[PDB]
């Protein structure tokens, strides 16, 4: 399983592909990874599923009543935080699970949670058992000045690399991208597809 | 003899106390609703005072969720914290089985609370009563509550004030399937004849959801339009 | 001097404040059941008043599981949260012994719970009465409960307002094994006399149940058929 | 000024509300018991009223386990709920010792349950009295027991409204060994005296035990016989 | 105005409700013990009234074990419950020290049970006075206690009804080491003329235990041989 | 009649003990606040008495972190642990989220504590209110609180004393946007006004803050610039 | 009005419940100490009635540890399990730290235990007023307290019934160094004077400690060698 | 009427309860504080009655610690518990953070506890007022606190029976930067003049600290020096 | 990861770099370690990210409280008692973490504090994976008689040799110089980065 969350301009872009496997046995071909969290927030779970399920939920209703509540929604590096204070309040029975929160309040932001809650921001980053590989092509051609649209091609392409050398991770690999302009949409299948077929990508 | 104390069933089988409470509920402001086409809509009486207050801040109609909205008569203190009590309430349903698939539910719980109070010894009822109007699993649904925990569904109420006045325009007047646009017209008749003792229906605070969405909170010019 | 206050024996051996209570529950709304051919059958008068009102969703007979219903009577608010004990408190005996065997028991659960709070200080008892009908392991049961918590199984019985009036009709004209069609005949003729000092006997709410299957409510027409 | 509350003695050391309780007692249904031949027997007067009641339903003679019964006299509620805590606190003794060898003990525990009301502020005591009958591993024995959870071990006696009467007729006319035949027989002869002021005895319910077995509670017709 | 509710020194300094409570015990039967040649004894005056009650089974002199025995006054349910409690907590010294040296300590956890309900709030004091008897590693010992929880220590004394009366007697005609069948004597003879007003001593309940050895409960003749 | 005990709603639906807190609060001195050009500002009339005070140790507008004041009316004391409870409480929702986002939020947990005192029994009401001022995610932000725990949010208002007086001043002399300087004394001449009925204005304790900085409390003789 | 309930302050700042209790204590014996040479000794008056009473076992000077002994008056079961209560709580000193070091901190211990009940509602205060004599680390240490919880270290004093009699003979003739035999005789005097309104001085209890060992309790002959 | 029960709001918003309670404090002793050059000083006013008492033990001027002290007056008892309360409270900001770094700090923990049996229902609130002085983290510090929790900083300050009096003397006399001889001097004028309607100052306790050290108890001749 | 506090005249000085890593898998690049936590007082973070992080809010929260209710700042011994005592209070399921706290009250103060509530004073002390290379050359160049500027200086070098010898601690090397006349100030990265330049050494 592999999941990664890339910052740009005035955009943020989030994308995982779909694989759940116990061991070697891959048993389901279609799970969901990405999930919007609020009007402007999505999140990537990645780890054992039953802990990051809960764990998106909880989040998911946690912000809508700050929304209510505060008639504003939760900054992004709140999340992060409240998210931080949760896990390591049960650091020594953690729930086993890797997050990835991204979003845009005043600016775009992406951060990495791990099981302890530590919490920290970066310009990008990815989760999940294929992380190395797209962290290698990431490294290798992630640039801070391009369009969305290049974005969502360098996430294909990063996923579609990790699929190839890890065995954990396949399947329809999905993005959404989030803006202050339209929010939070998640792209067509077809779309994604045809751009896959277009870079000459595979699966 | 038997009208100062709270506990305790009276020799006509009456909680006074309870009484009491609902008298405090009359002298609240009038609001009402009723389900229409493919929603329902709640519209309650914003009777502002000075220049000073802060206008809208002094909202009515709360929202619970993106799909349930819920107005409130009495005392404003035990409104606002019952109020509070339903949304937690709803976040608890949604965490653990994944969706509020019935309103009527929420309700219960909030209710429940109340009903709670009705009989424990040492503490004071909720002096306040509600309705809640949302389009659930089920469909568009409408529910009123009362200080006792009693919960009704209905097609069309109201509450506060004005509600014996209201109610009967409406028990009159209500037409079934009748279409938003008209639907809150009614409505917003309705409210007027009742209160409008006093001629001037002010700025009244109207919502409404439609099944298949989220609720929209009508704004000024809106409202105005229909005033 | 001594009937202000509920804790506590009066010089003649009794609970004043159950007294009271049972006050309420005759100021209740009138309804009946009783044992028929293989099954047992609930009957109550939906008296309704405004137009207004949402019909069906007033619904006086409830259901505790597929096999057993019970209707009530007296403060509302304290009959809705007695009913949904009873709902979990039958769920309990399902989840441990895997069925409910014996319903008898399940109306011993609820009626401890109100015997509990005719001694236990500082709580005011359960203002109501309700009556258990279903089917189980041993065959059709009915049982009635008072605010007291006394309990009895009958053959046929009513509670609420009217009930030593239609109490005394079946007193007489209760017939031991009458076929469905006849018993529900019966008894709606049972509940008209009774509270039929006003004539109009309305929309009555009926439902029942045989032996080897689950409930049946009647509906509008078929009720409207006996009616 | 002293009889108004429970908690509390009087200027002249007496608990006001065990006494204005014990009242209760008095206003309840007549019965008895003694020891004869070999076993020992119960003998309650079921007084019965309209047609409509289910008949023998009204069991007032009740098992706590096959060796040993009780019957009961005061506040019903109050005695159905002091009988099944007999019940399980019976059980109770049968499964960690293996098996119930003094019912001596069995009614001390259910004693002492009421006699914790008799000082513990806050709680209404019970209304009720009654009686346990059984042979247990010391023979035949016959307990009786008061709101107050004073209890006394008898060789007969009587309980309820008439007990002053036929307490005195077996005071008199009471025959130490007297065979089960002879024995119920001068029981309900002793029992019609007292209450039958008013000439009819009605319909006795009556059951008995003998050391070695288990109760026998007697069919109709067979009390019958001995009315 | 300060004799009404037991919480609370009255302007005098004294507990109004414990005073109460010691009227009821003066209500209380008559019995006395005092401690003789190499042992003490116990004797208590059994009025007895129906030729229907079970003689012995009104045992007023009890046993705590072997050793010791006690005898009560007042409220008899306060006393059965204040009996069992000194048993097991005799029970308890005898399984952690393997031996209950000093009988002194006996009473006194009993006493301080009953001092607690001397001041803590909503509770009605123990309406009983008793005294203990036996012999104890330090020697015979005679002991009463009051409702209060007071305690002391005596030579020979009693309690019930005809204290102040047998108590007077002995204060005089008391015999420091008189061999038991004087004592016995000594002590039937007080009792006599204390509660003798209505002249007939009735059966006396009598028992006594000697260092060295186990109390002994006369039996039927042996006391009507000294009566 | 209805007017000694908190408990309990009275016949016609008040609390009064939630009342006669209120009045305690009118007693308490007058203070201010309003939004402004790009913040808000808070002043308190500092009415001083003895030579021998700690001056500006009596500090009535009293920080609860370095973005957020509040100033308070009514007992002292209990305005003092309302106010370390907010202090603390949003220390908490710092520590947790790591940031105090919506302002709005703190208020309303002290506001919820208060209210709980509204119902639970036995305990007494917080005699006080205050308004809490500064600038928030959302930006400059002012709200009130009364004993009863409503909250309300203002572009200016004020409490205490001189409420009423100032209130009215403001109401009808309020400017929107005004710039700092020229708000401060609007302010500064509405609380002269209503107070100065004793003319001397004395010296008004006055800080402000504005969106993108801390708060700021005005010297001696800043403050004296404006008196 | 203010004078029935012991909750609560009356108007003038004082807790009559408080006060009732002193009451209690005045009519309670009479009983003194003081320091001298270089130990301390304890004198109560052994008021005794009956032949009756078991001498000796009355005794009102109480041991606490080998070091420390008081002496009490006042309600006698207050005064007898405050007693014990700073029996265990000297152990538990002496079981922690291994050593009683200051026998002021025992004081302290058991006049928190009493002021407790001074304030937490639902419990009547202690009716007892004690005072504590020993030597400790400090040297021989004299302490007396009261119902209140107040406590004060003396030179010497008394307490009980002719407090105020006999402490003004000390007040007058107390002579600071006085050795032992004249200390002793000195005390015995003042208490005489005191309560000896009734001219028999009877049988007075004394005990004394030394410097650098354990208490000595007079026999008596030796006390009736100063009588 | 209003005035009876201490919980609860008087219809004027005023909590009688606490007002008693003040009034309990003023018939205490008399005593004062105040800054001086670099440090503060304590001084009470030690009237003796007998030559019985203990002298110099019964100190009114209590260490909390090294570097604070403290005078109370009201309640005695109440005073003392409420003393050592702030000695363990003051340990224990001293064994978390290492050090008492704020003694402003220190006092409202305890006055905290204070406030809190001011709403609190049923216990009686802390009939005392008292002031704390010391140097700390920020130099020499002077507080004063009465029974409602109220906690105010001074420059100089009485307490007791002569508040009004000394206060007033100081009010006007009050010397900024008064060095420590000539601020005793100051102080035990003003504390004449106010209590001195009787002439004779007597023995006034007295003791300081100045910045850079420990706390200094004058000796008799020292006081005696000013006096 | 390495973190250093020195205490010179009238100032205390305290720098870290801010690379996080997971093993060998470097995965954030700018991390922040060091942290201002009272108007004259920072901290300096090292160890688990998680326990760290809640360890640092708790902290400033605590110390804002204090200031207000004593108003006067807390002194630096009374914030690292205060530590301490947290810290050992939960010895045996602790914060693994340790932590360098400086500032200056009446003088200049530098507490090292382990995860067992053990607090000392020197003069100077490293805390991290790099510690003994910083203890090195500070062992070998520091002097009390150094000014506030050689003070940064000599940190930026030490703290440069740690990343040399340290495949756990690396990226930009940032400062933060508290003075009772300025109060805590963190230097701007460009300045920083110029010294090193200037310097001769790299990164």
């Amino acid at each position: 399983t592999t999941t990664v969350g890339i910052t740009l301009k005035d955009a943020v872009i989030m994308a995982t592909e779909r694989r759940v496997t116990m061991e070697n046995f891959i048993m389901h071909k279609n799970g969901k990874k990405l999930f919007q969290i609020d009007t402007y927030t999505g999140m990537t779970i990645a780890g054992l599923v039953g802990d990051a399920q809960v764990l998106v939920r909880y989040m998911k209703a946690e912000l809508e009543l700050y929304r209510l509540q505060r008639r504003v929604n939760m900054p992004i590096e709140a999340v992060a935080t409240l998210l931080s204070n949760m896990l390591n309040q049960v650091k020594y029975m953690p729930y086993m699970v890797q997050l990835l929160v991204g979003g845009i309040d005043t600016a775009p932001h992406v951060f990495s949670i791990d099981a302890a809650g530590g919490s920290v921001e970066d310009i990008y980053a990815s989760t999940g058992s294929g992380s190395p590989f797209v962290y290698g092509v990431l490294e290798s051609q992630y640039s801070e000045k391009m369009t969305v649209d290049e974005g969502v091609d360098l996430v294909i392409r990063a996923i579609s690399a990790a699929k190839q050398r890890d065995s954990a991770s396949g399947g329809m690999i999905d993005v959404a991208v989030i803006t202050r302009k339209d929010g939070y949409v998640q792209l067509p299948t077809d779309q994604i597809e045809s751009r896959i077929r277009k870079l000459g990508l595979i699966l | 003899a038997y009208d100062r104390a709270i506990t305790v069933f009276s020799p006509d089988g009456r909680l006074f106390q309870v009484e009491y409470a609902r008298e405090a509920v009359k002298k609240g402001s009038t609001a009402l609703g009723m389900k229409f086409a493919n929603g329902v809509l709640l519209i309650s009486d914003k009777k502002v005072r000075s220049r000073l207050i802060e206008q809208n801040s002094i909202e009515k109609i709360q929202l619970i969720d993106d799909y349930v909205a819920a107005v409130t008569s009495g005392l404003v203190a035990d409104a606002r914290v019952l109020v509070d009590f339903a949304r937690i309430s709803a976040q608890q349903e949604k965490v653990t089985y994944g969706s509020l698939v019935n309103i009527e539910n929420l309700v219960k719980r909030v209710a429940d609370q109340m009903q709670q109070y009705t009989q424990y010894g040492g503490v004071r009822p909720y002096g306040v009563s509600l309705i809640f109007a949302g389009i659930d699993q089920i469909g568009p649904r409408l529910f009123d509550c009362d200080p006792a925990g009693t919960i009704n569904e209905y097609k069309a109420t109201a509450i506060g004030s004005g509600k014996d006045a209201v109610v009967s325009f409406l028990e009159r007047e209500y037409k079934e399937n009748l279409p938003e646009k008209e639907a809150v017209t009614l409505g917003i008749k309705a409210l007027k004849s009742s209160l409008e003792e006093g001629e001037e229906l002010k700025a009244p605070e109207i919502a409404s959801i439609t099944v298949g969405n989220k609720y929209r909170i009508y704004d000024q010019e809106e409202v105005k339009k229909f005033l």
